[PDB]
């Protein structure tokens, strides 16, 4: 896979602010997550079109 | 008659003369930081359980993300900054990298490359030369710490002669007994334990009495300027695993114990000022070689 | 990169007309070459990897300053993209084109009484592989036929078989068999996928995929940093 | 004091210096997988009473439709294929094949070319040097096994000196009678059948006395860094067809029993680990070889 | 008088006794059945750039998925296997591997450890003793081939005495010239180049003339049962991988050339027949080991 | 791997209640006790890895045919998890639960002339844990109280200032001593810390890592008893309640 | 003949067989994780002019508020890393810390014990035995630099026969006076200055000419593979800061100067290899041991 090509400006002159963080999601995991699993797994369960 | 000299300082093999222009000092100041982000992101990847931390480093450093099923050695920025390592110990090792691969890397950080901006104190202390009478015997042991022990027979009062050199800043000497020391055509004081000298104010003579051998105990420090990022105790460190790993085993070079000998002997040749610009650049090199290879550790017993 | 990169005869010949001798030469010492010495492969061994140091490694040499110096400075930056350390060649011949100093009088430079045999070894032509045989020939065609020495040509072909084969097709002198000229001479290119960012084990492999890896970011980012160093200055 | 050696670890010729990039070996291995897929597509239009698996095979691997009329070479790949063994093989080898058609070969499939993800053992035994008294006779016999004869005409006792190199891992050393073998400074143990060796630990001393001749004989182990699609048994398949249909008959060269003995006896020259990975990427284009020359004999 | 046998033939060291059961025999062909999926799925990964076929197999074969820094080398399948390989070889092998973890890594794959399924060819000589006359010299040597060179330097045709052993099949004798070979007490035939003998039948006296050397070609067949799994080409490869990694260093062991050499040694010899039992354990387990190791390389040179 | 999980006094001695002597026995040959060995463990090393065998082993080891080799045997059981191979056991004594050995007269066994030190040295106590130091202690109390060599027991606690502060404090025929006990002996069990698949060193910590990676898996298998979930289908007998109590006591 | 050997190098004593699983290793790096923190809050309690953040990090540390009645200690945290130490040095002292607890302390923080991710250079000279003649007097003194003074009384020259041991890695020597080395059955270099060996090719021969005494100064580097959270400055620091308190007060056990000496003294045992992991793990807890009570000194 290759990126498209800009426009012959923006290659000369352009600049693009960009963030590197990617972050995690240990905080929101790491939990007692015991009495929030049965709500939670009622949306997993709407997520995907019921017949 | 006698002619006694530090063991370190004999024959400085040449240094290598490639890879000192201001496009390479600023491809071993990339080096340094982009190792020392490796040594952080493990640090963070341990920490946090994931392997995520380790990837964006290595990515950078690398330019490849690691691989399952392959060693993780650091591309082709170790084995440019390998080889340069070889290349400036000695005339002898070969220049592999081209310069497209080193304008390349260099372009990955935004560092100044200037070797000048600080400095650092190094304890080899050199004793070029010690001259004695025919009836003493001096041996000279030691390079961060030099002990002399020298014994007369016969007659009295024997003068033995020391060249501290002239790159040096100070030397102190500790004797085991008060002893007697002055400059050429001076008199001499009365005898104490320890003296403070300037190595530029000439040859020392110290006067050694019959029997009761005495030591003399002599450190000596030097000021070499060094980049902001130099670290001596990774510098020495990789020292060390240079050493083991082979980077070192050229035909016709000298082996020293750490860095400090290899820079002090380097300095005390002839036309040593342009020998330690390059010692200088060595010694970052080999902060980011030891940085690097703690991060990713190859070797298995 | 730019010599590298081109793939035609018509092509090469085009960028060594608009390429002083200043590119083909360079001012660093380097090393001396036909030098048994041991580097490192940690992608590979633990221990040391034996090679042998020539003129097409990619990396400067030291060069002597004779006629033959400078030839195999110049075919040297055809096939691997750098040159050798000739010391002090002076303004006269720098700003010359590569093309005059094989196919001009007005040098000033002796290119006769050059044995073909002896410079195809020292620059190992049993090393290189056909692209980089096939420009080694044809700069040889370009000094014989200036020098009116095409039976000399014709004798070192004669006592080389391979390299018989894979001659090129042109006639210097003629324009017709230049364009017509078929030959694939392209050393570096922009490859279809992409080439892992691995090492090789010899000198010259390990250069070359450098320089192949090197040769997307280079064409992209080449133009503006070039011009602005081109603005408000004279052409050598 | 005379010397003896292994024939086959006697002046290994250069190999070739070509086709060791990473374009190249992609293309040895996309030769390796797609000659694979013709034998399996003929066994498939045997089983089936059809001709549709094969074609669609032989349509990839030439680039041509088969036809009753006209033979089927392989196409281009069968030219390459060839061509590439022959460059392998010796340093003076034309090397003709351009980059172009490399390229273009190796895009047919998607196989990485590394060569180092695995290992084979080759079982050839290298004896460098036997150094003998006078009055003893030894004579070296074999490569995958070496027996060893000996015998002194002399008064005393003899003390023959064994080198068996730097590079094999493990030597089991089995003798006809017990015999006493024993490292340099080292006392000699009682004799027993069997010795098993690490080459590296120096020469080796073996004590012979006086009377029938002791037979020795040798076997040997080495860990090669080869593809993961490595098989001795199509490897060596594949050399003795190369040197059957001349594709090693060049000048100033040396020729083999087999492929192990080939890649000890270029392990064990001066620089011997600059031609194990030429002669490994051989190894594999053999087997690419083999596969396709059975399913297209000419 | 003069007595000759066969050099691989002589004092075979016991074999383990533990790891025999039905238990312990069905983790051993767990291992095998997993460790050709390992190897299968390297190759399947190869093919279609992309390591989720090696992973799913390595999370089965070593119940973990791999973190990238971290050696792969198989967990704890590969730290059982390899030191029960170590405990079948001898009697002093620690035997260190709890019931445990056998029982789990046995209930990985649902397979049967049965090993009398099917049989084997091996093809090693066994020449138990040759005894010859006074005035004839006997030399044996090979294992897979044996060529007895034999010289009658006594004034008329010597009588030798081959005795091939009970275990095997079919022995197939060649001469460099036409022999005089028969049972004992039975008329000596014409002289032939070959002669198919079942060594049961009886020792053999082989007529010596007066001149040049006879010499003897010796090949041998045997059949014993094996698993229905087994292959002689990978038991080979693992029993070279085993030896030169250090498996097999213990104390007052024999060293064999082959595994075909170490089979025929324990099945001549008292017990055999419960030796070669676990002798074929080992086999099968070998034969993991090498699938094993070459999917998940460690060693490099 | 049963009886390692137990973390109570109460439940360690209602296991050794209903669990008969042949657990303790192992059947298996294993190897000799004391011997310097050389093993592979290829994770960390390439060379084989120095170690030494030992009595407390999740493996089966030779063991003495006396009463000596049988205590040993139950006391290797408990800390280790595995027994020792004695041959030829009587069918009688095989059926006895392990708390009767200990703790009964009826069983013909003479322990008597037990000496603690020695068996302390010979199930090696310088390489246990304080866990399994402490279940040590139990066993020594139990045959003590049944020899009526309680002095002894005492004596040998003077001796070692660690063993009598970490011993437990219980009388071996008093229920009441047993339920107020706050000691935790649990070997194995759900680990507060990560824990990875990788190997280990020693024999002994390998070997009981196999334990505490075994139980993890058993405590999800279906054949974990959850109390919280499944109270009702439990027979009454089994069912935990707080009269419950050993049999005399 | 005279047999002399270094000094730390004799009867290394065992070390703990406890604390060495996984979960004992995450308290220790725990410990050592906290106690960091501990010294950085001191930092970031002078950057404001509140204790807030001593007070949090030792919260964390201790599981209790500190108090500005008594000392602060370390709360149970102190206790554990102080007793886990002792049961490290020697087999005879007691682990008295329950597993429960270390599990618990564990569980603080989120590290993961790999102690194998990284390597250091111990910079300690092994001095197996130097064995010298009858006339001959050789004495070795010191551990970081081995200064071996022989002198020869006569009347010919004298070969002393070196061995540094099969563990290090490299072994630098530099003579007063230029000396000449040789490994066993090979021949005598010229007289130089330093000398460069690896230890495990053979013990050296040195030749010691009649006349003034030869003093060789030996620098040794080993390898051993330890954690990425490994600092030798921290590590030593901490060593005398335990040999201080008493922490290796105990019957039966060898002292050493430095942790350099203790970890080489410890691989060159017998069975070394397996104390090496423990005597690491020992570093990584001192090193916990020295910001601890750096913090909090008692």
């Amino acid at each position: 896979y290759r990126p498209r090509r800009f426009k012959e400006i923006e290659h000369t002159h352009g600049y693009v602010y960009r963030e590197l963080n990617q972050g995690s999601l240990l905080p929101l995991v790491d939990a007692n997550l015991k009495e929030s699993s049965s709500y939670y797994f009622k949306k997993l369960m709407s997520s995907i079109s019921n017949v | 008659a006698n002619r006694a000299t530090s063991a370190f300082l004999d024959n400085p093999h040449p240094v290598g003369v490639n890879y000192v222009d201001e496009g390479s000092r600023q491809f071993v100041a990339v080096a340094e930081l982009l190792a020392s982000k490796l040594i952080d992101s493990s640090r963070e990847s341990d920490e946090s359980n994931s392997d995520v931390p380790f990837v964006q480093a290595y990515s950078k450093f690398a330019d490849d993300n690691p691989r399952h099923l392959r060693v993780k050695t650091g591309g082709k920025m170790a084995n440019a900054l390998t080889n340069v390592i070889r290349s400036y110990y000695s005339i002898n090792a070969p220049a592999i990298v081209p310069q497209v691969e080193i304008d390349r890397l260099a372009s990955k950080a935004t560092v100044s490359g200037d070797m000048y901006n600080s400095y650092a104190i190094f304890n080899s202390v050199p004793i070029v030369e010690v001259l004695s009478p025919a009836r003493t015997t001096v041996s000279i042991v030691g390079s961060d710490r030099a002990d002399v022990t020298m014994l007369n027979t016969g007659a009295g009062a024997a003068n033995i002669t020391f060249n501290f050199g002239q790159i040096a800043e100070t030397v102190i000497l500790k004797g085991s007994v008060p002893f007697q020391l002055a400059r050429l055509n001076q008199p001499m004081p009365a005898a104490r334990f320890t003296y403070k000298l300037r190595p530029l104010d000439g040859p020392f003579i110290v006067v050694l009495p019959v029997g009761n051998p005495l030591v003399i105990s002599a450190t000596a420090a030097t000021r070499i300027q060094v980049p902001l990022a130099f670290n001596k105790a990774l510098v020495e460190s990789g020292f060390q695993t240079a050493m083991n790993d082979g980077l070192f085993d050229i035909q016709n070079v000298n082996y020293y114990s750490s860095f400090d000998e290899f820079i002090i002997s380097q300095y005390h040749a002839q036309d040593g000022i342009n020998r330690v610009s390059t010692c200088v650049i060595l010694g970052l090199a080999l902060q980011a070689y030891d940085q690097m290879r703690r991060a990713l550790p190859v070797r298995r017993v | 990169m730019d010599v590298l990169s081109k793939g035609s005869l018509k092509e090469l010949l085009a960028h060594l007309e608009k390429t002083p001798l200043e590119e083909a030469i360079s001012y660093r010492i380097g090393t001396v070459p036909y030098q048994n010495v041991l580097i490192s492969r940690n992608e590979y061994y633990n221990q040391l990897y034996p090679d042998t140091t020539s003129l097409i490694d990619g990396v400067s040499r030291e060069g002597q300053r004779n006629v033959n110096g400078l030839i195999m400075s110049i075919i040297s930056y055809v096939v691997s993209g750098s040159g050798h350390y000739i010391p002090n060649i002076g303004f006269m011949l720098l700003r010359r084109s590569i093309l005059d100093i094989l196919t001009k009088h007005d040098t000033g430079l002796v290119t006769n009484n050059l044995n073909y045999g002896i410079i195809a070894r020292n620059l190992t032509v049993s090393k290189m592989n056909c692209e980089q045989r096939k420009r080694m020939l044809i700069c040889f065609k370009l000094l014989a036929y200036k020098d009116g020495n095409q039976n000399d040509y014709e004798i070192y072909l004669n006592q080389n078989i391979p390299l018989k084969q894979i001659a090129p097709n042109f006639i210097p002198g003629d324009m017709r068999t230049v364009i017509h000229n078929q030959d694939q001479l392209a050393i570096v290119g922009i490859p279809a996928y992409r080439l892992t960012q691995s090492t090789e084990l010899s000198i010259r492999d390990d250069n070359a995929k450098s320089y192949k890896l090197g040769y997307v970011d280079w064409y992209n980012s080449n133009s503006f940093l070039r011009e602005r160093s081109e603005f408000n200055l004279i052409r050598l």
